[PDB]
């Protein structure tokens, strides 16, 4: 999964920011959210979010669906490392398992079930 | 809900 965010921000700057944000907000996790390449649904205006550790994937889906005005017939999937995370998983659990060495979790979203 | 809103997720 290629994240444009990494082109825009060198590793050491990301890592320094991620270390600091975890100390300031230990009950939240820092996330980079990007639309998967070629997905035909709406765009966010930011990539970097700071979400509650106890927020579930399902709650995040609900918020994105309403934020980008998805229709009922529109699908919405997340991918972490090209795999759909469980809807019941919390962000904190996904962070523990999948955070990168810059201390961020990376999530792609799409209207398709394959990244 | 009253806590888990879109703005809740915003980077500070
Ligand atoms: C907005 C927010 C931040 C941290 C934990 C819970 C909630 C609802
Ligand atoms: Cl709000």
């Amino acid at each position: 999964m290629k994240f444009v965010y990494k082109e825009e921000h060198p590793f050491e700057k990301r890592r320094s920011e991620g270390e600091k944000i975890r100390k300031k907000y230990p009950d939240r996790v820092p996330v980079i959210v990007e639309k998967a390449p070629k997905a035909r649904i709406g765009d966010l205006d930011k990539k970097k979010y700071l979400v509650p550790s106890d927020l579930t994937v399902g709650q995040f889906y609900f918020l994105i669906r309403k934020r980008i005005h998805l229709r009922a017939e529109d699908a919405l999937f997340f991918f972490v490392n090209n795999v759909i995370p469980p809807t019941s998983a919390t962000m904190g659990q996904l962070y523990q398992e999948h955070h990168e060495e810059d201390f961020f979790l990376y999530i792609a979203y799409s209207d398709e079930s394959v990244y | 809900d009253a806590v888990y809103t879109w703005e809740c997720l915003a980077w500070p």
